[PDB]
């Protein structure tokens, strides 16, 4: 079974985010998405344990 | 959808500063010469 998520962002975001904060705006979204998917999976495993 | 409506700003860049002042021109207008006494007296 599959699982997936989208970033959705503008160019202007990335330009300003970099200029103001030193952060990337591609990497943070990438980080959040990859992290959230694995976090949701890890939660699924413990949920099935308590379920079963 | 993350855009510039989410990414707030800290401070603006000044870019430039200006100090309007009178162009001070008198050196070329008067016959300036230092005096070394409280009183000056010119010879006609």
């Amino acid at each position: 079974k599959s699982r997936q998520l989208k970033a959705a962002y503008s160019i202007e975001l990335a330009q300003d985010l970099r200029a103001v904060h030193g952060m990337d705006a591609d990497a943070e979204l990438s980080g959040i998405l990859a992290t959230e998917i694995m976090l949701e999976i890890n939660r699924e495993v413990v949920d099935w344990i308590n379920y079963s | 959808s993350t855009t510039t409506n989410s990414n707030s700003i800290g401070r603006p860049n000044l870019v430039a500063l200006t100090r309007a002042t009178t162009k001070l021109i008198y050196s070329d207008i008067v016959a300036t010469q230092r005096t070394n006494q409280p009183v000056a007296a010119f010879y006609g």
